[PDB]
RNA sequence: AUGCCCCGAAACCCCCGGGCUACACGCGCGCUACAAUGGGCGGGACAAUGGGACCCGACCCCGAAAGGGGAAGGGAAUCCCCUAAACCCGCCCUCAGUUCGGAUCGCGGGCUGCAACUCGCCCGCGUGAAGCUGGAAUCCCUAGUACCCGCGUGUCAUCAUCGCGC
């Protein structure tokens, strides 16, 4: 059978997806998407789906592994992961261009990563510094 | 003003009993203490107060061992711990079983505060 | 049943509007812990209403207050796991723990120990730094 | 249907209150005066804490089995208020997750791998995945989604 | 508590928060329309990636705006309602999962209490508590000079949003009334242009200053 | 007159039992690799064992 | 089979003996594993550059990158004794293993 | 490292004890809080940087906790520190010096170390001080930055409200 892998990262998290003909099945870490927590997260995975539509979510199964990074980051891979799997997999030019102008970074990935932190209380941060006296 | 006792038990019971038994009638500090064992200087001033109690020492005694703890048989003896400068004397008393020895012999002086100086304040 | 608003059980009075749990940490010597326990030993709920006590369970929660160990609650839970002069596992409330405290301090006063200068002169006793804190005086100069 | 495939939450209550028929699983006798960790500031408020306990153990064991009595421990522990120190991660207490393990393989549900650690039997296995279809049944009609699954 | 399947809320249409659109949300005021962005948005959350560009929160949603205007502690240099409200463990700071539920509730309320679109109501506020000019010092010569200027339309729905969160916050401060309680009845009150409102007596006092300094 | 006296004890722990092998300086001795090197020291030797400043 | 560990700390030197290496298993009829570059182990020291305590704190990170390849070859007689022929550079630590 | 001056049987070397840890007060940097943008209880998730030989230690058993006994593997992409917290769900509390706050003390149990009273750290029970948002004044920060939340390492036999990093 067609088996497509697809490859998601941000900040420090990896998501590697696999799609192929199925019913409807999206499932991240042997989950469902469905009883995916908090709602915000359920909803950061399920946006791509929803965008390409009922049809093309439901005659096809997705299955995605994460690993690093926060509840946040995992699901902004996953996410990235399935869209770029939906559109190699469909090959719609309109469902590429419909993605690109709801949200670039779907198919672009997020080049930030956190800043080195630097002395003068580098815990803090890189440009948090001790309160100054002045007498 | 009553008889006494510690942890139910008279000054004669605590005399009459072993070491083991006044380790385990001990706080833990104590009980850790004398189960790894006293020091060579604690068992040279534990010999001169067995030689105090049958009597064929008859001198003051003086130690600088301030860590060593209070036995029942050290009842009723005065013994001149070290503070620092003088060897300050210290007359054991059965309430006083169980505590360091260096409790009762102060290195500090009681600080009478008085006028603050120039610089104390912004001024 | 009869709802109580005010309840005495050890001389303390009790509220009503309280659970039982809160409402036994009214007296001295009883936190939460030790009121949770006392009341799973007398098969008392934790949750209920402080007022729905009926005298038999007034008198049971008087009877394991008098005598913890005896009645269940572990050795290692009680105030005073031994007691200077019984050796045996207390647990006071009240002025019988105001009045063992006072004792302890005032042997420690007798002994002429070093917690007892501290204790007599008003001074943290567990070894704390006071150059730049425990300012309980005004300011001076 | 499978364990992955329903809340962690509901399935650890259900299953708990399944464990009370259990003989084997019986709270010990210094169950009503203890804490669940160093990092724990009062005791438990359910008088059956006991259940949900070795319901969250037996589930843990069936994940991520083998697992180890420490592994556990810093699993069930959790941010401690240290006074005016600043707040610190420390770990559980190991008696109460050695006595439900215990118990657990007495019942037959787990069992040890030397050197490893415990590991869920197939009767323990079958016992979560019973209640785990019968709370994704349960759960299909409130949430149509699930019915592929 | 919450039901089961609010709990696990599975949307299938592409709207504000899955339960709201954006179509008949209408906005009269010609200088705030074109910077409240009411694009069909699922999830109201950018991660940032608009702070970058000049002019880039004219494509943020306005939900999200409120959002992140809420995600604060309330007051660290000035005072509101005459108090300081130094949160620091307790605060949303940096916590949007949280703010996006207080949001969520909030809308609920106002939905049930109005009858109306609670982004419609949102919108109604934010009119009405949008000032239109504002005082400022010009140096010209060898000193200054307070004169009245007007506020571009960024500024207008910035310090709208901003008085917005600051009244919710000040009437959650200490009290048995929750945030969204607080933010509900605080949008509510602007968008029928009660004075209790935070947003519209701040509203009303700049426009009286700058009335009496022009 | 005694050799017995004017020797130093055996210490196992604490700052006595480490000196800079340069200096034996008693002060900030750096072990992270069996280094035992003062701050100062290795602020002049880097170079020399090997270390540069990528960063 | 026998396992060649090669760490040192300039990757000229390193790709110097597993050039070596790969010639002499082409030549030798062999087959070998290729090389295999583990995780490079960066020791990193951070220091305080003034001498005394007056003035703003400055640190300076020394690091001292040490690289590390491995290597499988198929045992035979000519071959390793070839491999022990080897001329292992001053700055390159080599291990060898049987198994 | 080094010039001059000085001590040179002392200002040189070693050891026991004490002090650098005192305390009417003034000040700088922080931690904890003055609560619902929460406290407690049970349950459910997601990291990275680094370190490991008189060392990290899985795993088993004994303990309520601290902790104690045995012991696999690991000179390290192989084994261990290592299933973080903030976050989410259910219940109790409902604006109160309180189920907020956790200083200050009493009793008891442990770890390190030759030695824990001056002067160490940890746990159990008990008590429960100021504090209900802060004048003049003043500090940091422009993108994964600030805020909030934890973790690794340097010091280390034991001790981190600290420095450097994640
Ligand atoms: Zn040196």
């Amino acid at each position: 059978m067609r088996i497509i892998q697809t490859t998601g990262k941000r900040k420090t998290a990896i998501a590697r997806a696999v799609i192929r003909e199925g019913k409807g099945r999206v499932r991240i870490n042997g989950k469902p998407v469905e009883i995916i927590e908090p709602e915000i997260a359920r909803f950061t995975i399920l946006e791509p789906l929803i965008l390409a539509g009922e049809e093309i979510w439901n005659s096809v199964d997705i299955d995605v592994k994460v690993e690093g990074g926060g509840f946040m980051g995992q699901a902004e891979a996953a996410r990235m992961a399935i869209a770029r799997a939906l559109v190699e997999w469909t090959g719609d030019m309109s469902l590429k261009e419909k993605f690109m102008k709801y949200d670039r970074t779907m198919l672009v990935g997020d080049p930030r990563r956190t800043e080195p932190h630097k002395p003068n209380r580098s815990t803090k941060g890189p440009r948090a510094k001790r309160q100054k006296s002045y007498r | 003003r009553k008889e006494f006792r510690y942890r139910g038990y008279t000054l004669e019971q605590l005399m009459n009993m072993s070491l083991e038994e006044l380790a385990r009638l001990f706080p833990a500090r104590q009980r850790r203490s004398l189960k790894r064992g006293l020091t060579p200087e604690q068992k040279k001033l534990l010999r001169k107060i067995r030689l105090a109690k049958k009597g064929k020492y008859k001198k003051p005694i003086r130690t600088h061992c301030r860590d060593m703890i209070i036995l029942p048989e050290m009842v009723g003896l005065t013994i001149y711990v070290h503070n620092g400068k003088e060897f300050v004397p210290v007359e054991i008393k059965p309430e006083m079983i169980g505590h360091y020895l260096g409790e009762f012999a102060p290195t500090r002086k009681k600080v009478e505060h008085g006028a603050p100086g120039v610089g104390a304040t912004r001024s | 049943a009869n709802f109580r608003h005010i309840v005495r059980v050890a001389g303390v009075d009790l509220d009503g509007n309280k659970q039982l749990r809160w409402a036994l940490t009214a007296i001295k010597g009883i936190g939460i812990n030790f009121a949770t326990m006392v009341c799973r030993v007398a098969g008392l709920d934790p949750f209920m209403k402080a007022g729905y006590l009926t005298d038999e369970q007034v008198k049971k929660i008087e009877e394991i207050l008098a005598d913890p160990v005896a009645h269940g609650i572990p050795r290692w839970a009680v105030n005073r796991p031994k007691d200077y002069e019984t050796g045996r596992d207390l647990h006071l409330i009240t002025a019988k723990l105001d009045m063992a405290i006072r004792e302890d301090i005032m042997r420690l006063r007798r002994i002429r120990a070093y917690r007892g200068i501290r204790h007599e002169l008003g001074l943290p006793v567990r070894g704390q730094r006071t150059r730049s804190n425990f300012r309980r005086g005004q300011t001076v100069g | 249907a499978t364990v992955y495939d329903v809340p962690g939450d509901l399935l650890v209550e259900r299953v708990a209150q399944r464990l009370k028929e259990i003989p084997e699983i019986k709270p010990p006798e210094w169950a009503p005066f203890v804490k669940t960790g160093r990092h724990k500031e009062r005791l438990p408020e359910q008088e059956d804490w006991w259940y949900y306990r070795v319901a969250s153990i037996l589930r843990r064991v069936y994940l991520d089995g083998p697992v180890g009595i420490e592994r556990l421990r810093t699993y069930y522990g959790g941010r401690k208020n240290r006074g005016h120190a600043p707040e610190k991660f420390y770990k559980a207490g190991g008696s109460i997750i050695r006595k439900a393990l215990q118990q657990l393989e007495a019942a037959g549900f787990v069992e040890k791998v030397p050197g490893k650690g415990r590991v869920i039997t197939p009767k323990g296995r079958s016992f979560l995945d019973k209640i785990a279809t019968e709370l994704k049944k349960e759960l299909e009609e409130i949430i149509p989604e699930l019915k592929k699954y | 508590a919450k039901p089961l399947n609010e709990r696990f809320f599975i949307p299938h249409e592409i709207k504000v928060m899955g339960r709201w659109s954006t179509e008949d949300v209408e906005v009269r005021d010609p200088s705030l329309k074109p910077y409240i962005n009411l694009e069909p948005r699922l999830l109201p959350h950018t991660h940032g990636r608009h702070a970058k560009k000049h002019f880039g929160k004219a494509n943020v949603h306005i939900v999200e705006r409120l959002i992140n205007k809420i995600m604060r502690s309330g007051g660290s240099h000035y005072k509101v309602a005459g108090h300081f409200m130094r949160r620091e463990h307790r605060s949303l700071n940096s916590k949007k999962v949280k703010a996006y539920e207080v949001v969520k509730e909030a809308f609920k309320i106002i939905e049930q209490r109005t009858g109306k679109n609670p982004i419609q109501v949102l919108v109604w506020a934010i009119e009405n508590a949008a000032p239109r000019e504002d005082t400022t010092s010009v140096m010209f010569g060898g000193i200054r000079y307070h004169v009245a200027v007007d506020i571009s339309p960024m500024r207008r729905l910035d310090v709208a949003l901003r008085n917005i969160a600051l009244g919710a916050s000040a009437k959650c401060y200490r009290n048995k009334m929750s945030f969204a309680e607080a933010l509900a009845e605080e949008i509510i009150l602007a968008a029928n242009k009660d004075p209790k409102s935070y947003a519209y007596s701040k509203k009303l006092e700049i426009e009286r200053i700058a009335e009496s300094s022009r | 007159a005694k050799a017995d006296y004017n020797k130093r004890k055996p210490r196992k722990f604490g700052k006595g039992a480490r000196r800079c092998i340069r200096c034996g300086q008693y002060g900030p001795i750096i072990r992270i690799q069996g280094l035992m090197l003062c701050r100062h020291c290795f602020r002049e030797v880097a170079p020399k064992l090997g270390f540069r400043k990528y960063e | 089979k026998a396992r060649i560990k090669i760490a040192s700390t300039n990757v000229r030197s390193l790709d110097e003996v597993a050039n070596q290496i790969k010639q002499i298993a082409e030549r030798t009829g062999v087959r070998m594993s290729g090389p295999i570059p583990l995780p490079t182990k960066r020791i990193r020291i951070t220091t305080r550059k003034s001498p005394d305590g007056e003035g703003s704190a400055t640190f300076d990170r020394w690091e001292l990158r040490v690289h590390k390849r491995l290597i499988d070859i198929e045992a035979d007689e000519r071959a390793m004794r070839q491999i022990m022929r080897i001329r292992v550079p001053e700055d390159v630590t080599i291990e060898i293993e049987l198994i």
